[PDB]
């Protein structure tokens, strides 16, 4: 399986042992934008 | 335990270095900032010196790691106090040099005393019917 | 960094033959533009 | 129908308690502008000195703001202590309940022989749910030189010149003042309770709502038990997602958020090659390092001016809140002003005050109807020689085919008399005709 | 987005990221609440008018100023007419 | 983006301000409705 | 273009901070006005 790379901004989450457990492509979707704005994988309940 | 074979530097979320692994010895260290802080100096126009408060520092730390001085000192609730007599048993109803938490510097030398601006009026009458 | 676009597609570019080679296997869309780069997900085919 | 209207009058009641936190104070933030803008770097302190007074202006505004908070805290404490007279025989270790009403949880240690233990059980229960009170900040900063592996943001803020100072009066002193103001209603001379016993003051306040005294002075045990049950319900209510406790935590959270945003301003580049003075001064010599450092100085000084302008705006709201809290201490706790919804909602009986992190917590007690009777009432009668009468805090009712009075807040038919009547030399139109009365 | 030739400044502000949002309660809801608070004085149980008919509340309030009850309950029609004339004077005074 | 938190601060202060307005409008409406009891027989098309 | 755009960014961010500081000041007066209006509803309309 092959997909193109490009220069993009990601949110990255590192666990307590330094493994990347999750990531978010900030411009990929509206929910991805809320996640990057709040720097969290599960944003608080609210209107953004 | 987190340093893999290609990794030697530990970073925080802001991009400060907060730890490292030494390339020669493989020993691992956390890095902490050196202490930085102010001195709260109380001054009275009728005095020749300052009363100094090192907020939240114990006097052993001030003397060992910041500076030695000839002035008398004690550990108050607010931190190490220099050049003032520990008199928190004494109390004053007005205070020009308010330090916080009901403590005041008073000047005759300086005294470190409690600030109690308000009293209850007392009567010796019976509570009971 | 150089990251995939989330919600874009991978393409499965692997080809398995037995004897004959198709001349179409050596043209677009198989021959592909590299641009900045590629991300690959590769199955390790564990035979016995 | 005829001269009468259908009204629901209460046939039974209880006392309900409602909490109200009012903010009267805020964390005294102090900034060292020189340490915040330039850290330890001499090449930056040089350039910052060519900006002249900007750090002096930042320090002067924050010293004015913190002086306004200190003056406000003194004026609140003065308001609590105003007029309070206590017996020197009073000993809260033995004297904690009267007339079947229990105040043990609202009263701390009284007098200096017990030390800083003057916080009440109610105030203890409220303070234990808030980490960053005044003593909470003093302990957090005391731990910054403890060598702990825990990287507290309060230590990082303080080492960057952002620190919260303690208030001029400790919360233990304020808790002593709220304790003294509370016991001033409990025992003679009753200096906070209009000079009468607390239970009689409660009874007269309920009677003032339109409840006959005859039910009150026979139900006195039921009223006292309703009162202390309401107080227990207020205490238990802090274990739930309480709106007052939420408001108190929001004061700490909004402060911690503002300080955290001000610390994060140190890591912005503001179009310079780096946000670190260490990196600039290890990459460039003075002629170009000056150009980069000057961008950081403008960014950081702009962030301080923005934070100062927000702080001035917020402390205007803290002064407004403290002025309201002093007005409630005067007109709900120390006395009962004739203002309807001022001291909380509904039929307000009486109010009490306790200390709280950065404010005061008021308990408002209200007369709450439990059940109702629909009855036919007359707002007035025309009697004898067309003399008019109107009911005081009540209604005229037909009972047993006879005209009788009842209070508006509790159904209890009692005979019509000059004690419960307003006279008029002429009766109005649509007053019910009753020639047989008086 | 109506395609009009009119260049409204509010549209230019919104396209430059400056926009006024509606309040969480509509002014229609608030006008419902002020209507409810007004009729609460008209009819039993008179919950906003101290638990008595509105005209009696008006009469007692005037009496409290130092006016004898005799002239008030004799002139009730004149008082009601003065009251609704004052209300009309406010409404008409919005046209000035 | 090299000015970092500046736009985040502007948005955060305006969201606080607008939340103060919303909370104030609720407290005013609560004050209007407090204690109001009406008859279900009431119909303003006939009683005015 | 960077040197010019950075002057526009500083001008426009300075204008937003000024407008924000004015808006905070105005909303303090709106809260004061609303507190007075609630006091008049309670002490003039619902009671005397
Ligand atoms: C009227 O005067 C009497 C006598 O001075 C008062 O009675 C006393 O009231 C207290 C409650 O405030 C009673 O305390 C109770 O004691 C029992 C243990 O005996 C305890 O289980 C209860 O929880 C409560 O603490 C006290 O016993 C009682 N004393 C007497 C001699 O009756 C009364 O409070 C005064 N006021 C009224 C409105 O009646
Ligand atoms: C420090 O750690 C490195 C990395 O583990 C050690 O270097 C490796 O040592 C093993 C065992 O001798 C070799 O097989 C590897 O080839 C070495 N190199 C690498 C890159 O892995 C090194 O010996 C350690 N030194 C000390 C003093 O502890
Ligand atoms: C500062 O002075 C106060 C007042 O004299 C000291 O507090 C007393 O300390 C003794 C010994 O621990 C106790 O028995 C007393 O009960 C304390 N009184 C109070 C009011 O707390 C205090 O210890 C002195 N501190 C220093 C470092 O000199
Ligand atoms: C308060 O009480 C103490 C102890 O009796 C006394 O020393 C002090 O002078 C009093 N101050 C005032 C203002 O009453
Ligand atoms: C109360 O104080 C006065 C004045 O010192 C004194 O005359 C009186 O005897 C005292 N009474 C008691 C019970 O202490
Ligand atoms: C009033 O209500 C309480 C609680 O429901 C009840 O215990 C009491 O018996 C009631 N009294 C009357 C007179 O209804
Ligand atoms: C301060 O440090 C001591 C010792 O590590 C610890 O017991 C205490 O809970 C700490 N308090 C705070 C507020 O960090």
């Amino acid at each position: 399986w092959v997909t193109p790379l490009s220069k993009r901004q990601y949110l990255l989450k590192f666990d307590n042992r330094g493994v990347i457990t999750n990531a978010v492509d900030c411009s990929s979707s509206f929910f991805s934008e809320i996640q990057c704005k709040t720097k969290s994988l599960l944003p608080n309940t609210g209107v953004y | 335990v987190y340093y893999n074979s290609w990794q030697n530097l530990l970073y925080d979320s802001n991009g400060n270095i907060i730890g490292f692994k030494d390339f020669v010895t493989n020993k691992t260290y956390n890095i902490f900032p050196c202490y930085a802080g102010r001195v709260s100096a109380a001054f009275h126009q009728n005095a020749s010196s300052l009363a100094l408060l090192y907020r939240n520092l114990k006097c052993s730390y001030v003397l060992n790691n910041i500076s030695l001085t000839t002035q008398p000192y004690f550990d108050s609730y607010l931190g190490c106090v220099f050049n003032a007599d520990n008199l928190t048993d004494y109390s004053v109803s007005s205070c020009a040099l308010r330090m916080g938490s009901g403590f005041c510097v008073d000047y005759n030398s300086y005294r470190f005393v409690t600030f109690e601006p308000f009293n209850v009026s007392f009567v010796n009458d019976s509570i009971e019917s | 960094g150089y990251f995939p676009k989330s919600g874009a597609n991978f393409r499965d570019l692997s080809l398995k033959g037995t004897t004959y080679l198709s001349t179409l296997w050596y043209q677009k869309p198989f021959l592909s533009d590299f641009n900045n780069g590629i991300f690959s997900r590769v199955k390790n085919t564990k035979l016995y | 129908v005829g001269g009468l209207y259908e009204i629901k009058i209460p046939t039974n009641f209880t006392i309900v308690g409602q909490e109200e936190f009012i903010q009267t104070n805020s964390p005294k933030v102090t900034i060292d502008c020189s340490l915040f803008v330039c850290s330890n770097y001499a090449a930056c302190h040089d350039l910052l000195s060519e900006y002249g007074t900007f750090c002096d202006n930042i320090n002067s505004i924050l010293d004015e703001v913190n002086g306004l908070l200190d003056t406000t805290q003194l004026h609140v404490a003065d308001t609590l202590m105003q007029g309070v007279t206590l017996s020197s025989n009073l000993n809260t270790n033995l004297h904690f309940d009267v007339d079947n009403i229990n105040f043990k949880s609202l009263v701390g240690c009284l007098g200096p022989h017990c030390g800083s233990s003057s916080r009440s059980f109610f105030e203890d229960l409220l303070f234990d749910k808030v980490k960053l009170s005044d003593v909470g900040f003093v302990e957090a900063y005391n731990n910054c030189t403890g060598g702990s592996e825990i990287r507290d943001l309060l230590c990082v803020q303080s080492f960057n010149g952002i620190k919260v100072l303690p208030p001029i009066l400790s919360e233990s002193q304020i808790s002593g003042y709220t304790t003294a103001a509370t016991v001033a209603a409990m025992f003679p001379p009753w200096s906070a309770a209009a000079g009468i016993p607390f239970s009689l003051n409660v009874q007269y306040r309920i009677n003032g709502l339109g409840v006959t005294m005859d039910v009150l002075n026979k139900n006195q045990k039921l009223i006292a038990t309703a009162f202390n049950n309401a107080l227990l319900s207020i205490q238990n209510g802090f274990s739930a997602p309480n709106s007052a406790l939420a408001k108190i935590q929001s004061v700490v959270n909004s402060n911690a958020q503002a300080l955290n945003s001000l610390l994060q301003q140190l890591f912005n580049k503001f179009g310079a090659i780096s946000s670190s003075l260490q990196e600039i001064l290890s990459r460039l010599d003075p002629p170009e390092a000056q150009v980069q450092i000057d961008r950081l100085i403008n960014g950081r000084l702009t962030a301080l001016n923005a934070y100062v302008s927000q702080q001035l705006s917020d402390i205007s709201l803290v002064k407004f809140g403290a002025a309201l809290a002093m007005e409630k201490v005067n007109e709900c706790v120390k006395s009962q002003s004739p203002r309807i919804n001022f001291c909380g909602n509904g039929n307000h009986i009486l109010s009490l005050v306790q200390n709280a992190p950065y404010g005061l917590l008021f308990m408002h007690f209200s007369y709450k109807p439990i059940s109702f009777k629909t009855v036919l009432v007359s707002p007035g009668l025309c009697i004898s020689g067309d003399v008019g009468i109107a009911p005081k805090q009540g209604y005229f009712i037909k009972h047993n085919d006879h005209w009788m009075f009842t209070g508006s807040s509790y159904y209890y038919p009692e005979p019509i008399s000059d004690k419960n009547v307003v006279f008029m030399n002429t009766c109005s139109v649509n007053f019910t005709k009753a020639p047989l009365v008086y």
